[PDB]
């Protein structure tokens, strides 16, 4: 029975990616302090206590199931797909979510606003005609208050509908004031879609939409993540714990039943 | 949104002067100044007009012409709804009515957390009145108001026609009302000439009934801000 | 930069007519167009934003057209309150640059000038100056002949003539000559005249008066 650890993971033989001060959907959103993490790759994700946002304010309905979706895929590979937003203005940003001396915004999505005096009724489509599950991730801006909502999107009230032919989402915002965050009371919500190949993307809104840039690739295979605080180290561990590396020779151990890798069983 | 441009006068040259904007109302949303992006623009006395500078609301992606970079600084208050000129090393050529303009696009939403990516720079909307700057090295002086008195030769049977004549100031403007505003159907104020003293001089006149002559009063109110000269001169019959 | 031309330098025409203004830019500007009224000591009024759409608020007899290089600006039927300088002005690039206007006058029926002449005040002759004002008013069209005679002497180099802008309701403009003399000068002569020559006049109008009296 394994009982101790050195207290830290070891970089072999699975490729670690330190979060640093980034959590996996920070690096998944592109909030700039994040930008780093652009297209990285791993097989153990390690997420740290001291990892923050620094971004425009946001929640995530069903956060975990999205971490733990991205977590097993164990890539952030995005590809830019030529989305048309025909009478709307692309590439809102915010004093809130620096990048470099300018306001900017999270590098994946697209805020788009009102052209002129007009928001219209957007109705865009984009097939998956590759071999491979698609997966897109977009939001919905809640405006905190009905003057914000009008003078951004015109529409007294928005919604945003996504949708393949398996199923759809039909999203209504919620105009008022939620908790302070920096000096705002306004959020994003994040939500998700996958799309399999011969179905296609169909995005539906008349205000609100916070619209994706393109894709994110899915595979399946042995990738995860772990919340830890332990530092990583150079040396060979097939068995890693959040406590640290362990040994795996003995056939039980009781450091964690949280557990990456050929590992002894828990007790 | 409505604006109102201040701080304009006379300067000597090589001088500093600072103007500034400031935006009162509402527009779409109901929207203010700080919404948008401004520019300060110029015309000459009697030429056309010159954009100078743009700032964008959030007071970024700043630009000069080059005939005022490196000398002029463009900013904003947004607290105060205000923009600022400040003009340093002027020349006699800077000489003009200075107009803030703002442009039409919504470049920002205050309190929101949005901007606008682009500073889009499109059409001026809203003008203010405009300030007069004048960069000389002549003195200021106030004018010397004289009647141009209804003659008692002003049978034209029944339409007569007085005035006041405005002379020898410096810089302009002056204004011209008559009784306070009151009168104002009839009334002509011919621009200034400049004299070959190089002051300035101008008249107003007013057509009235000539039984009107003995019986009502006509005073012209003259204003020369620029000197604080005011003077309300009651014009009569000799 | 990019240079604008605006053609034609001025016009006149009547009320109702159909009035076309030209914009020309150096370069492709695209639609990145504006047109704007500005009125004689007044800031700039919008009329058309980029090349063809219509302020609100803006009457319908505007309209606008373009692209590229060519702009139009139309007046499908000139009103007298249309009187004023019109210009383009693109923003494709920087600097932001103006045309450098179309005026538009009102070609009305000719009328002839009131004339009216004032002496100097007493007031003014303690200066060491008199300042002699003739008054030609609510005339058109704008051109107008004044000559000031003293004792029958014509006086050239010492007057100078102010014009009020074309009136917006009805079309006529008004116009001083001042004459300036010394006081000494002024003191040594009797008979004072403006004499006015004008289209709407079969013969010149003179108005005088004898300094004193
Ligand atoms: C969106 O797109 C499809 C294809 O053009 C069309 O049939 C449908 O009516 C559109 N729906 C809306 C809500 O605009
Ligand atoms: C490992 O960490 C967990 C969770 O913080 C703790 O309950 C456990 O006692 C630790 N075990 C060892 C052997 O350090």
């Amino acid at each position: 029975v394994q009982s101790s650890s050195t207290g830290k993971i070891c970089n072999n033989p699975h490729r670690i990616l330190d979060g640093i001060d980034c959590t996996l959907i920070d690096a998944l959103l592109g909030d700039p302090h994040c930008d780093v993490f652009q297209n990285e790759t791993w097989d153990l994700f390690v997420e740290r206590s001291k990892a923050f946002s620094n971004c425009y304010p946001y929640d995530v309905p069903d956060y975990a199931s999205l971490r733990s979706l991205v977590a097993s895929s164990g890539t952030l590979e995005f590809i830019t797909e030529g989305f048309t937003w025909t009478g709307v203005t692309q590439n809102g940003g915010s004093n809130a979510c620096k990048r470099g001396p300018g306001s900017g915004f999270f590098s994946r999505l697209n805020w788009l606003t009102k052209s002129g005096s007009t928001y219209p009724v957007l109705n865009v489509t984009m097939p998956n005609n590759d071999n491979f599950d698609k997966l897109y991730i977009w939001g919905v801006h809640h405006p905190s208050t009905n003057q914000e909502q009008t003078s951004l999107y015109v529409q007294a009230s928005g919604r945003v509908t996504v949708s393949t032919r398996r199923s759809q989402q039909t999203i209504i915002p919620n105009i008022g004031s939620r908790p302070w965050v920096r000096g705002l009371s306004s959020r994003i919500s994040i939500y998700w879609t996958i799309v399999k190949p011969g179905d296609v993307l169909v995005i539906n809104s008349n205000g609100n939409l916070i619209a994706p840039r393109g894709y994110f690739k899915m595979r399946t295979g042995k990738s995860s993540i772990m919340r830890s605080d332990a530092p990583i180290d150079t040396c060979i561990s097939e068995c890693i714990t959040p406590n640290g590396s362990i040994p795996n020779d003995k056939p039980f151990q009781n450091v964690n039943k949280i557990t990456y890798g050929a590992c002894p069983k828990y007790v | 949104v409505q604006l109102q441009e201040s701080g304009g006068g006379l300067v000597q040259p090589g001088e500093s002067l600072r103007l500034s904007c400031v935006g009162s109302g509402s527009s779409f949303g109901e929207s203010t100044l700080s919404y948008y992006a401004v520019s300060w623009v110029r015309q000459a006395p009697g030429k056309g007009l010159e954009w100078l500078s743009i700032i964008n609301a959030g007071g970024g992606d700043i630009d000069y012409a080059d005939s005022v970079e490196g000398r002029f600084t463009i900013s904003r208050d947004n607290s105060k709804e205000t923009l600022y000129l400040q003009m340093t090393n002027l020349r006699v050529e800077d000489t003009g009515v200075y107009y803030c303009a703002k442009h039409m696009s919504m470049q920002q939403v205050p309190g929101s957390g949005w901007e606008r990516a682009d500073l889009v720079g499109d059409a001026f909307d809203v003008w203010g009145q405009g300030t007069m700057v004048t960069v000389s090295s002549a003195s200021t002086k106030g004018p010397s108001v004289f009647p141009l008195a209804p003659s008692s030769k002003s049978t034209s049977g029944g339409t007569a026609a007085l005035g006041c004549l405005v002379k020898d100031y410096f810089p302009e403007p002056v204004t011209v009302s008559w009784n306070s505003g009151a009168l104002t159907s009839g009334v002509h104020t011919f621009p200034a000439v400049l004299q070959s003293s190089g002051l300035y001089s101008l008249s107003s006149v007013v057509t009235v009934p000539s039984s009107s002559l003995g019986t009502q009063t006509y005073i012209c109110n003259v204003n020369h801000k620029p000197s604080n000269t005011k003077v309300d001169k009651r014009v009569e019959p000799k | 930069d990019i240079q604008l031309t605006q053609s034609p330098s001025s016009l006149s025409a009547s009320v109702g007519d159909r009035v076309t203004l030209t914009c020309q830019a150096s370069q492709d500007i695209r639609k990145f167009l504006n047109w704007y009224q500005q009125k004689p000591g007044k800031g700039p009024k919008l009329l058309i934003y980029d090349a063809s759409n219509l302020q609100r608020g803006v009457p319908s007899r505007f309209s606008g057209g373009g692209s590229g290089t060519d702009f139009t600006l139309i007046i499908s039927s000139l009103q007298p309150e249309d009187v004023g300088t019109y210009y383009c002005q693109q923003y494709d690039g920087l600097p932001f640059t103006f045309g450098g206007g179309t005026k538009v006058v009102i070609k009305r029926t000719v009328a002839a000038p009131s004339v009216f002449i004032f002496p100097p005040s007493d007031e003014q002759l303690k200066s060491g100056t008199a300042s002699v004002v003739c008054l030609l008013n609510n005339f058109y069209p704008r051109e107008a002949k004044v000559q000031w005679k003293v004792d029958n002497a014509l006086q050239s180099g010492n007057s100078q003539e102010s014009v009020t802008e074309q009136d917006s309701k009805d079309s006529t403009y008004s116009l001083s000559s001042t004459l300036t003399l010394s006081k000494a000068d002024y003191e040594k002569h009797k008979v004072y005249a403006c004499e006015v020559t004008h289209q709407g006049l079969s013969s010149p109008v003179t108005k005088s008066f004898n300094r004193g009296e």
